[PDB]
Formats: C-alpha cells, structure tokens, sequence
C-alpha cells in the first residue's frame, strides 16, 4: 500500500518534554521496521512482547508512537515494571506491555551552551499514574500540612523541575530522546503491517 | 513541510486607522511542553534587510513601538497595527521556526490610504538618434495616481499590442503618497516604419472615462 | 550590536560554482547557529540553510538540497556557502542571519541580519549602458509643465544610479525599478517634470553611474521645436 510516517517521529526537530509526552497514532501503512533495527544510530532498542526481527511479518490493529526526552542515566526507568520517578509520576508503562522502546543520545540537539531549561519533568505527585497517563496540569503541591492556596512557603512546592542539559555534562546526564511503539495486537481488521 | 499563507496581499490603510494581517500554517506550530507558540513576524522596508517584530507569536522585540501586537494560537495568527505612521510602509513576513525547513510568507505591502488622485499622462515617440540605433521605444508616463490599479492600453493605429509591452511602477512616493508608472513599447525598426499613429490609454478610479494621449508620427 | 558583512557574489554563468562568505563580529561566533536567506528581486524572503553552533548538523531547504553546501569556519569567524550547478532561478540577494538560541532544541528564530549580496545568474557580457534621450518639449506640452526623461538600455549587472542636473534637482525625479527585458538585458527610464517657462533657461543632463563598467556617460537633453 503506502508508507507511514516514521520519518516525522524519528527525524523530529522538537521532542516534547517527558511529563507531557507526545502520542501519535499511525495506521494504514506498510511499515518496514528493518530501517529502525538496521540503523546503528540508536543506543537502546529493546522489544518486550515481540521479537524485533519478526516485526516485519505480523499485522497490527493500531500502533502508537510515544515520544519524549529524558536524562541518559534513567532511561532504564522505561520498562513494564521498574518503578521510579519518571516511571511512576511521569510515564507509566503497563506490566503487560507488547511493544518496543528506542532511545538515542541527542546531546548535540537538546543541550545548549548556557544549559537547556525548557525541558521539565514532574516531581512530587500526590500519587502514581495509570499506565499511559498524560498529566499536563501542575497545580501548587502540598508537602507538609499547610493550605497551599497559591503559596510556595517552605512546604507548598511546585511539581515541575528542570534538567541541566549542558554540553559539559557527564555521559549519564546528557539528554536521550525516547520513542516507544506500542502495538495493538487485537484481532480486529488489520490496518498497519509490513510486506 | 509546514507552509505559511499570509493574507491579504495589499493592505492599504490611512493614518490613525487600524490594520490586521493574518497567517495560517499547514500544521499546528504550537509546542506543548511549554506553552510557547513557535512563530515570528518580521518586516522589511524597500531596499533594506528585514527586522524582527514578534517572536513566540505574541511577545515583542525590545525597541518596537507599542502599536504592533501579535495574537493567535494553534495555526492561526494575526499582527495588529493599532495606529499608523510614516515609518510603517513595509512588507511584512511570517516565519515559522518549528520544523526544518523553515518557511516565510508572501508579504503584505502595507501602503497609505489617501484621497483618490488624478493621473497626468504623456507620450513619446522614439528620438531620432534612436531610429539610427535600432530600437523602437515609445513611452507613456502615468504620474501621481492612487489607488494602484491602472490598466494601460497601447494602441498602434487602433491596435492593442501584447508581449512587446513592458510596464513598471515606483514604490509609494514619499511626497504625496501617490504612484507612478513607466509604460513602454519596445519594437524593432521594421514594424515601426509601417505605422503612423500611437496611443496610450488608461482607466482609473479618479477617471470617469479613459484619458488618451496620442499623436501621429512626424507631426 | 553585531556586524555581519556578506562577501563574495556578483556575476555567474549557468552551471558555474560560487562561494559566499559572511564575516561576523561583535559576538562569540562559535556559540550561535547561522542561517542563509535568499530573496529574489521583488519576490520575498525564502529560507536556504542552517548550521549548528559546533558545526555538525546542517539542514537545507527543499529546492536546494544537494545543490549547495554550507560550512562554517569558527577560527576566522566566518560562514561559508558553496553554490554548485546554479540555475537561472537562483539569481537573488543573499542574507546571512544570526540565530538566537532560545527554542527548546538547537535551531530557532533569527534576529540580526546582514546586508545582502547580489548573486546574479546569467551568461552575458557586462555591456555598457546606452543612454537614449526623451525630451518631450513638443510631445509633452501640458501648458504648465513638460515631463522629459531618459532611458537606458543594455547594461549588466544590476547596480546602476541615474542622476539629473548634477544632483541639484531632486524634486520630481521618478527613479524607476530596473527590469530585465526578455532579451536578458536591463533597462530603466528616469523622468522629471519641469515648468515650461524654464525649459531652455537651465540645461538638463542625464548621468548614469554603473560601477562594474565604471560608466560615467553623460547625455544632454535639450528641447526640439519639431
Ligand atoms: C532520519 O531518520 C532516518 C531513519 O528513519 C534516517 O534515514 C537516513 O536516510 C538516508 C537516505 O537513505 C540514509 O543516510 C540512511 O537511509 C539514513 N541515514 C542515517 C541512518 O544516517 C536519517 O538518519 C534521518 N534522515 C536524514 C535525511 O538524514
């Protein structure tokens, strides 16, 4: 049939920040995952519910690509379990995950000489997240026992906080761009699948 | 890619009045991790490099009069000029900076609206030394007219010519906010000898019926 | 303040290869990306290329990709653009233009621009302009004022200046935009309005100044009774 846009998901100039990860439904395609797996540009390419070399020959109901940017150190946090700050308060992967995770270092796009403070991640949430929960609202948080009516005094904090992202940062503190594909292996009529 | 369409093309406004140019992008240039709106608004005077006027589609660059203001979101944006002055006759450009390649707009020649003006029409059959040169150039000078629109019909013994007719117009004249036009018919010598009458005609808002300036060769 | 000056450019032949360079000063040239913006005469701005602050990533336009190559010499604080296989549609004015890193990622909007070059694509000799008189003493009698002028033919390249009466007479001179005739050679007419009572009293001169040919050819324009 016709190809589908992996180009505008991987050749993306602007990747959304992690607390507001960007989701995209791609369908009605002939998807060639050989391009991704044969590309050496990635650092982590980990498929969970399938085998990465057998992705050409299946057929999927709908495939969703999530996209964001995180610190290089904690790209481990992206797993079906694997609790942690982004893994719990920011991006929650369901345990029964059937998809793939791709992450590559992008220190030369996201980290500027003065330091990039436009990338924010959420901290101090009242509770964890549902799997695949997008939470763009950041009201004032309550930490101690005060009434947080727009105040920020010593016990009423703001949830968002910035990464450093300087070119001098260590190999683990550099930004990594993450795109995670989740497949709907349902037996509805197929819409997206390779040759 | 993302293509910008900027409307209108000409936006003629008199002093003190308001003005609004709009731009629409093919996709939605709106970053969401921050609530910033990647788009910018430049202006260019005739014969100079452009300037920056708006970035983030709302903010203003330091050193710009308050009269400008950028509003909008998603994929619809507008530049509003509240008051007009002499130094605002310039072509305005939109410019996304979301996805490479970046793109600009077609412009908007924001002129000055005035009372309708009266053209002054002349004509010239080529100088004798040019007849020895090898060019048959006749001109009709339309001066000091507004608005811009003006059709010129060049009649050689009552015959409209096409292709061999070249015309051009000045910018917004400084002294009176009027225009001008340098219409010309360029021909070879062979066809030039074969006729005796030329005529240049025009219609305009200030003209009820066309004004004609003609002659016969040799006088 | 930042001072960017665009060198190079001028005349090329279809299929030639040219090389433009912007010399920038006033800021750390190694910590700001740089853009090129083309603008064909009277048309409007168009993006061309972009660099990154360490000179690694380079993105181009769509109608250029694979034709131009944009590099950046940090040591000399300069930005280079090599044009290959020029077509007739590449004649334009080229601006260098400095980024301002505020967007989330590297490439962002552009704020400070430089004066433009004049890359012109056509294969024709720099023929000297020929000046033709248009004194309508007996073709433009409006009763009060006569409009008399001066046409120029067959000059290349673009830059040309027309001056009337040694620059003394400034009012009523309509400097018209140069247009290249379908023959590929430029032309323009400059005209003045003069009261009929001072026609022969003051002599009138059409001066053309064209730098590449250094053409300083004058022509006196005087009325004819006819
Ligand atoms: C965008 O990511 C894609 C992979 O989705 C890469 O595709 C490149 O395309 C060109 C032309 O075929 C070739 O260099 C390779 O196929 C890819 N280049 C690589 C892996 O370095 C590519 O990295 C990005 N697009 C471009 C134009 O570079």
């Amino acid at each position: 049939t016709n190809l589908c846009p992996f180009g505008e998901v991987f050749n993306a100039t602007r990747f959304a920040s992690v607390y507001a990860w960007n989701r995209k439904r791609i369908s009605n395609c002939v998807a060639d995952y050989s391009v991704l797996y044969n590309s050496a540009s990635f650092s982590t390419f980990k498929c969970y519910g399938v085998s990465p070399t057998k992705l050409n020959d299946l057929c999927f109901t709908n495939v969703y690509a999530d996209s964001f940017v995180i610190r290089g150190d904690e790209v481990r946090q992206i797993a079906p379990g694997q609790t942690g700050k982004i893994a719990d308060y920011n991006y929650k992967l369901p345990d029964d995950f059937t998809g793939c995770v791709i992450a590559w270092n992008s220190n030369n796009l996201d980290s500027k000489v003065g330091g990039n403070y436009n990338y924010l991640y959420r901290l101090f949430r009242k509770s964890n997240l549902k799997p695949f929960e997008r939470d763009i609202s950041t009201e004032i948080y309550q930490a101690g026992s005060t009434p947080c009516n727009g105040v920020e005094g010593f016990n009423c904090y703001f949830p968002l906080q910035s990464y450093g992202f300087q070119p001098t940062n260590g190999v683990g503190y550099q930004p990594y761009r993450v795109v995670v594909l989740s497949f709907e292996l349902l037996h509805a009529p197929a819409t997206v699948c390779g040759p | 890619d993302i293509v910008m369409t900027q409307s209108p093309d000409s936006l003629a406004v008199s002093l003190g009045e308001r003005a609004t140019i709009n731009c629409k992008s093919s996709q939605s240039v709106l970053y969401r991790s921050n609530n910033k709106n990647y788009l910018a608004w430049y202006q260019q005077k005739p014969g100079q490099p452009p300037k920056l006027l708006i970035y983030w589609a709302s903010t203003r660059e330091s050193g710009v009069p308050d009269r400008f203001s950028g509003s909008g979101s998603g994929t619809d944006f507008t530049l509003t000029i509240s008051s007009l002055q002499a130094e605002d006759v310039a072509v305005y450009y939109c410019h996304q900076y979301y996805s490479t390649p970046f793109t600009f707009g077609g412009g908007t020649k924001v002129d000055i609206k005035r009372t309708v003006a009266a053209p002054s029409v002349f004509i010239f059959p080529p100088s004798d030394e040019q007849l020895k040169s090898g060019t048959a150039s006749v001109v009709c000078l339309l001066n000091n007219f507004y608005p811009r629109e003006a059709k010129v019909q060049w009649k050689v013994d009552n015959a409209l010519q096409s292709g061999n007719s070249q015309e051009s117009v000045t910018e917004q004249d400084s002294k009176d906010s009027t225009y001008s036009l340098s219409s010309t018919l360029t021909l070879s010598k062979a066809d030039y000898e074969k006729h005796k009458v030329y005529a240049c005609e025009v219609t305009h808002q200030g003209l009820s019926s066309p004004v004609t300036k003609s002659f016969n060769r040799g006088e | 303040e930042v001072q960017l000056v665009e060198s190079g450019g001028g005349v090329v032949q279809p299929g030639r290869s040219l090389r433009l360079s912007c010399a920038a000063s006033g800021f750390t040239f190694s910590s700001y990306p740089m853009h090129w913006v083309r603008q064909a005469p009277g048309k409007g701005l168009e993006w061309v290329a972009v660099i990154s602050y360490d000179g690694s990533n380079k993105y181009y336009a769509d109608s250029v990709k694979g034709r131009f190559t944009i590099s950046r010499d940090n040591s000399k604080n300069t930005l280079y653009l090599q044009m290959n296989s020029l077509r007739a549609e590449d004649t334009a004015v080229y601006y260098c233009a400095r980024d301002t890193e505020d967007c989330s990622s590297t490439t962002c909007y552009v704020d400070y621009w430089g004066q433009g070059t004049l890359v012109t694509v056509s294969s024709a000799s720099t023929k000297g302009p020929s000046v033709f008189p248009l004194a309508p003493s007996s073709k433009s009698t409006s009763g009060g004022t006569a409009a008399l002028g001066c046409l120029v033919k067959d000059y290349f390249p673009e830059p040309v200046t027309v001056s009337w009466n040694s620059g003394a007479l400034t009012s009523g001179v309509h400097t018209f935009p140069a247009v290249l005739q379908s023959s590929g050679l430029y032309s323009l007419s400059s005209v003045v309005t003069v009261p009929s009572s001072s026609l022969g009293t003051q002599t009138y001169i059409c001066n053309v100044n064209h730098k590449p040919s250094n053409t300083k050819v004058d022509k006196k324009v005087e009325p004819k009774s006819c």
